[PDB]
């Protein structure tokens, strides 16, 4: 229901 | 204002990729948000049924991109970001799959990227879980279709 930051190298 | 439509075909073929853990990770196009414009692309993943709490939902993240325009612009960037997966059947029967976002400068993903994509995307881990496609009509000729509005 709410947007986050992630990272596509997985961390 | 920057409107793209990403055309996923193929679809029931990165299903079964999913359905046989085989990790799902695909990228759209680059798109403009305008001509002068920002570059951002889609990236979308399917959960694999073994992963934490997110197992077997659509993953869908916004990343910037190294833009020809980006000298020019206004960084970090700021704006509203609309993403939809469509309910691909008629008018009277539809209802789109959505979330609408503010994006937050102060946030390393809306910074002026360094590289082709920013490795910092923002966006919904949980956007649609795969059970909830079957309930309506999203998947039309074997392709998904993931639509992407940009305010400012």
């Amino acid at each position: 229901s709410s947007p986050t930051e992630m990272d596509e190298n997985e961390s | 204002n920057g409107i793209y439509i990403w055309k996923i075909g193929n679809f029931g073929m990165h299903l079964k990729c999913q359905e046989e853990e085989k990790p799902v990770v695909i990228h759209s196009p680059g798109f403009y948000t305008g001509k002068p414009g920002y570059k951002l692309c889609m990236r979308l993943h399917l959960q694999l049924p073994t992963a934490q709490r997110c197992a077997n939902y659509i993953s869908l993240f916004v990343h910037t991109m190294q833009g020809e325009y980006d000298s020019h612009l206004p960084w970090p960037f700021q704006g509203t970001i609309r993403l939809t997966i469509l309910d691909q059947s008629e008018a009277p029967v539809r209802q789109n799959h959505e979330e609408i976002m503010d994006a937050k400068p102060e946030l390393l993903a809306f910074q002026r990227p360094t590289i082709p994509r920013n490795p910092k995307g923002f966006g919904y881990v949980t956007f649609m879980h795969l059970e909830a496609l079957r309930q309506r009509t999203f998947i039309k000729d074997d392709t998904l279709l993931v639509r992407c509005e940009v305010s400012t």
